[PDB]
């Protein structure tokens, strides 16, 4: 599947998945696209953060569904 | 339907001279009319222009204070994430109070 990944900055960066993608890897394969390490990215979905060990499906993120992608807001 | 030219409005005009006149004749131009050579030219604002380098003050009657900063480059210690710059107000009014919050931090941040 794909989903939506709408930056702070407006631009949604759509990726391929699965609803098992866990956090960790959808946020490395944002460093793919984007360029930000994982360990210094964000990720919001309907209001609230998410943790790394989570999965797309433990949000109840399906397919062709909309996330935010903000930076860590931490110089490192 | 004419008028001649005046002769006494004001001291340069008494003078029939302004005084950039004499200033040019007590010096040409800055250094560079050794410079910027080609057999002509049009006009001589290739080289020395006859004058020295104009400033702000000769194109708007203001003042302006001595610098206080420095635009050597502008993306050195830029702020190299999403901020005030770049940060779209439709995803920020979407985005929870969680990370408004932590980005008004980053906006403090900023350079």
């Amino acid at each position: 599947m794909q989903i939506f990944v709408k930056t702070l900055t407006g631009k949604t960066i759509t990726l391929e998945v699965e609803p098992s993608d866990t956090i960790e890897n959808v946020k490395a394969k944002i460093q793919d696209k984007e360029g930000i390490p994982p360990d210094q990215q964000r990720l919001i979905f309907a209001g609230k953060q998410l943790e790394d060990g989570r999965t797309l499906s433990d949000y109840n993120i399906q397919k062709e569904s909309t996330l935010h992608l903000v930076l860590r807001l931490r110089g490192g | 339907g004419h008028m001649p030219s005046p002769s006494q409005l004001d001291q340069s005009v008494l003078e029939a001279l302004p005084p950039d006149l004499r200033e040019q004749v007590e010096q040409v131009c800055a250094v560079q009319q050794a410079e910027s050579h080609g057999d002509k030219k049009k006009e001589p604002v290739n080289g020395c222009n006859t004058g020295i380098l104009p400033q702000p003050v000769g194109t708007v009657l203001l003042q302006i204070p001595e610098p206080q900063e420095s635009n050597s480059d502008a993306g050195i210690n830029l702020i190299a994430l999403p901020a005030f710059s770049q940060v779209d107000p439709e995803v920020f009014a979407a985005l929870p109070a969680e990370l408004q919050r932590e980005l008004k931090a980053a906006y403090d941040q900023r350079q």
